């Protein structure tokens, strides 16, 4: 059990600010880049921002919906990730994950921060168990390739994240064999061989495009039978 | 060109 736990959210008006820290755990912390992304009441993720290694002099790369607010640090000997918000806005709302390896494997639970390039996934599929199931991501700038290093995440109730794949078709560590990447007529895709019950949850993509990642609005699987 | 570390 590798571990990430963020905290520091709350309850804020417009205009505010507010400081998020992340704790990681069982991992050399400081050989991987780290990443805020944030989940509205609408359901989706948005990736916030990045940050690079000591060895990259820390570089670091942002949203446009939070450029010139949010600052994204890291303290390598205390193995801890933060994000300073600053300006904060209503469209800030949301819960907020530290996240990173290979390059989604790991998510905290996240902290609740209260304020008051189209990535397409398939709304819903229905499987059953035993059953072969493929979910796809398709970007809008033209077909996916191995260039876009494509993730899939896995949201279980209650907004329990877990990276399946990286780098289009590398399988996390400790994932199932069940679970495979690929590139398929110029999009992504997530098979599931041989569906089973507990696969019954949302599917996340994300595509890098040289410097940000845009994730897409997620795949609700249901898993019938 | 993300983090491809292992
Ligand atoms: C990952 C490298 N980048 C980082 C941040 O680790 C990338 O430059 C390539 O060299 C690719 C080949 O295998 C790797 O581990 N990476």
């Amino acid at each position: 059990q590798v571990q990430l736990q963020e905290s520091g959210g709350g309850l804020v008006q417009p205009g505010g600010s507010m400081k998020l820290s992340c704790v990681a755990s069982g991992f050399t912390f400081s050989n991987y880049w780290m990443n805020w992304v944030r989940q509205s009441p609408e359901k989706g993720l948005e990736w916030v921002a990045e940050i690079r290694l000591k060895s990259n002099n820390y570089a670091t790369h942002y949203a446009e919906s939070v450029k010139g607010r949010f600052t994204i640090s890291r303290d390598d000997s205390k193995s801890s990730v933060y994000l300073q918000m600053n300006n904060l806005r209503a469209e800030d709302t949301g819960i907020y994950y530290c996240t990173g390896v290979g390059q989604f494997a790991y998510w905290g639970q996240g902290t609740t921060v209260t304020v008051s390039i189209v990535v397409t996934q398939e709304s819903a599929l229905t499987t059953s168990p035993g059953e072969t199931v493929t979910l796809t991501c398709r970007s809008s700038t033209g077909a996916v390739t191995t260039s876009n290093y494509a993730n899939w995440v896995q949201e279980k109730p209650d907004h329990l994240f877990t990276g399946l794949i990286g780098g289009t078709n590398n399988r996390a560590p400790g994932v199932p064999a069940r679970f495979s990447g690929s590139l398929i007529g110029d999009k992504a895709a997530l098979t599931i061989t041989g569906a089973q019950t507990e696969d019954e949850a949302i599917y996340f993509c994300a595509l890098w495009y040289s410097n940000h990642w845009v994730f897409g609005g997620g795949t609700k699987l249901t898993v019938l039978g | 060109a993300p983090d491809t570390r292992p």
